[PDB]
DNA sequence: ATCGATGTATATATCTGACACGTGCCTGGAGACTAGGGAGTAATCCCCTTGGCGGTTAAAACGCGGGGGACAGCGCGTACGTGCGTTTAAGCGGTGCTAGAGCTGTCTACGACCAATTGAGCGGCCTCGGCACCGGGATTCTGAT
DNA sequence: ATCAGAATCCCGGTGCCGAGGCCGCTCAATTGGTCGTAGACAGCTCTAGCACCGCTTAAACGCACGTACGCGCTGTCCCCCGCGTTTTAACCGCCAAGGGGATTACTCCCTAGTCTCCAGGCACGTGTCAGATATATACATCGAT
């Protein structure tokens, strides 16, 4: 499949360092 | 003895209109940023493109500082803090602070 | 008129046993309509900026690259490059 | 003549390609629309709908519900970082706020 | 190379912004927010250029990217 | 008997509790009533405009969501 | 006697999804504020128009309150003050706050 | 060649002020500004006309467009300035 | 010679060609270019009068982009119309 | 710091109105051919970009005293949460009505389109004066008295 | 309360380069005419918003009380700011080389357009169950003690 990876970074917006 | 001389600097910098950041390190930073997404090949820049980018970045930064300083004085203190500017970016919106 | 079929079709394809309420159907309908309008407007100003009158496959690809965020777009681009190469294959 | 095969069937997609072709032709975006332009559009719309419906199904499976309600759509769209950026300016009707309590 | 926006430069930017006192921990995050702003704007302008068959980013593409993001800039558009 | 005090204190309280507010001062209920006024003064003033262009005398659901989309914050499902 | 019951109220209200404000006073207020710009002639209102209006209004209000709560927690207190929501509307922008 | 609105803003500037000059940067600023405003009202009028199943951009459409786009007070003069020209244009 | 037919300064033919080439709609009206040229002329006349005031109070006969920013930020309606804009070489308002 | 009675999670019946499917019908989509032009592709030239060298110089960096600033602790009085009694207007449902949305037919004045004509708008030249810079002088606070 | 030295204002001088005026060219605006049709207008029909009445009942209003917290003050620690000295790379000025931006010309394959037929999509209808609701049971709990 290779569906897009989902992570939960501390930042609400995934702009810097994912 | 020159005491409390920051107000004169505030007035002088608010009256002026020229760019505050130098052009050569900013252009080096712009090229360092642009080299990452172009998968390797070197791109050329126009003389006015870098000037427009510097003007837009200065406007963005002056907006962030001028709306975060009022957040700091809203908390009661006069020192600007990074948590305050982070909160300002969080509350300004997805397209206004980011 | 509004299309509620294809949404149900792809929903049954991705999940064989899940239904959908009528309000969520209208939500999905309005959502795809808005996304289609945004991508089309982006592609239109793209073609207008370069003195072009036809909206080829490159314009819509660059438009969706501008509109959609980074990690998704790649996937989407792949889907695009997986579709046309079959459509012109026949 | 040959059999009436729709281009959506020959492209391996579920979304209609002729419908979006007519919509682009009447949408006043440009006087000329390409051939592969509605196909690309149908593919990306099909992918987006699949992504949001898969998230909605995951958000409705844990509640022991086999029907997608508009609350599930909000819960699924606000749990994805990229979909939240795509749907940040928009608000979903009949959708509650995410449960978050500050310390 | 991100050290170009030096400490007196950000200080002068804050002075133009009306800020009086500046903590010593700001210079580690203002560079980052400048970096993310540039990484957004420059990436939009560079895909704008790459749509056409050109290799030099022009001032028109930068203002196009800025308009698409939401903060339009006058003067260089033409 | 004014229609602006119709938004009672428990209604605004429930709105704030949904928003995650722990404690509310007493002067909030008189403040948001102005804010909710202004937000309801900007939307419909556009909506009626969308009904003034056509030869109609009603405010349909299409006009409200159109005005909201023109403002920026739009709604799905209508 | 139920102690610290605001947590249960917050959890139940964030878990629910129905409209909070009533329908009849909202419709009355909407008609009374719409009679101003219609140059004096009464207008009709569809059944879904009022519902969409109420939904948009409650969404905007709940977003304003959740964003102002961050500013109140930033000031070191827990109660909400009107200056905080005014500051939130001011930092949000001219179009976003008004 | 290149197109611009530099001559017309110069004429209206000479009309509003007989002895005031204009620089070159301000020229480009005003040019980009009037282009952006024109594009905004034209696109908004196009969306409104497509909303109402219309294919012609009659003066009523852009009137409603400028009435919707511009703030309250300015529109009160804007609609008072457009029709006054239209009523003159129909004088022939 | 119908550019000054309605007594305006902006051309009606240029905006007509721009409307026909902008692909906004398949058809355009007759009074729409005249109306649009008139409203654009009014807007630019207002902002130029404000800039002329902002230049005469500084004893400068040549307008500068700084005065444009000053005039666009002093008035509340022009600021409301141009909220997400940035003027090149335009300093921030003298506020403390 | 253990225990309970208050609340919480779950299991079972019901019944329902929305959901899924099935049928009939037709208008939009597909197959086929045309002819016309916007776009792909090669040449070219020269304008703009990149790169480098030397010389300067204001800007940056570093170090240090200090006094103003952030923050913790604490008392106080006030303002808001909570519970209970009371009342009031939202809300359900049921009926009736008609103003107005919506569809249809028609006729036309309006706008697209093409050819000939030319004058308003754009490119190049210049020329000079408004503005930047600098020196001198008079004033007016701000730290100093 | 009372005051002098840099900071500020204003004047004059010199300069110099960008703004405005002028001229020549030229293609987009104008004029004239024609033809097809989008929409204005009327008119007709059906519906959905509006208005009312009766009744019900849950939410709102108010009042009192308790206590949690916004606010003001004080004290202590410290870390940006100002000042001086040393260092440096940003910038100016100049030159050289060439990369590809922009323009032109040729051709041709893609696409609007038109017609012809038909099946995928929409309106309508109807059986059926997912879930809202009521009731009962097992279990974690947070305040009194």
């Amino acid at each position: 499949k290779s569906r897009r990876i989902s992570r939960r970074p501390s930042d609400w917006w995934v702009v810097k360092s994912e | 003895r020159r005491r409390q001389g920051w107000l004169k600097e505030i007035r002088k910098l608010q009256k002026s209109t020229h760019l505050l950041i130098r052009k050569l390190p900013f252009s080096r930073l712009a090229r360092e940023i642009c080299v990452k997404f172009t998968r390797g090949v070197d791109f050329n820049w126009q003389a006015q493109a870098l000037l427009a980018l510097q003007e837009a970045a200065e406007a963005f930064l002056v907006h962030l500082f001028e709306d975060a300083y009022l957040l700091t004085l809203h908390a009661g203190r006069v020192t600007l803090f990074p948590k305050d500017v982070q909160l300002a970016r969080r509350i300004r919106g997805l397209e206004e602070g980011l | 008129e509004s299309y509620s079929v294809y949404v149900y079709k792809v929903l049954k394809q991705v999940h064989p046993d899940t239904g959908i309420s009528s309000k969520a159907m209208g939500i999905m309908n309005s959502f795809v309509n808005d996304i289609f309008e945004r991508i089309a407007g982006e592609a239109s100003r793209l073609a207008h900026y370069n003195k072009r009158s036809t909206i080829t496959s490159r314009e819509i690809q660059t438009a969706v690259r501008l509109l959609l965020p980074g990690e998704l777009a790649k996937h989407a681009v792949s889907e695009g490059t997986k579709a046309v190469t079959k459509y012109t294959s026949s | 003549r040959a059999k009436a095969k729709s281009r959506s069937s020959r492209a391996g997609l579920q979304f209609p390609v002729g419908r979006v072709h007519r919509l682009l032709r009447k949408g006043n975006y440009a006087e000329r629309v390409g051939a592969g332009a509605p196909v690309y559009m149908a593919a990306v719309l099909e992918y987006l709908t699949a992504e949001i419906l898969e998230l909605a199904g995951n958000a409705a499976r844990d509640n022991k519900k086999t029907r997608i309600i508009p609350r599930h759509l909000q819960l699924a769209i606000r749990n994805d970082e990229e979909l939240n950026k795509l749907l940040g300016k928009v608000t979903i009707a009949q959708g509650g706020v995410l449960p978050n309590i500050q310390a | 190379n991100i050290q170009g926006i030096t400490k007196p430069a950000i200080r002068r930017l804050a002075r133009r912004g009306g800020v009086k006192r500046i903590s010593g921990l700001i210079y580690e995050e203002t560079r980052g927010v400048l970096k993310v702003f540039l990484e957004n704007v420059i990436r939009d302008a560079v895909t704008y250029t790459e749509h056409a068959k050109r290799k030099t980013v022009t001032a028109m593409d930068v203002v196009y990217a800025l308009k698409r993001q939401g903060r339009t800039l006058y003067g260089f558009g033409g």
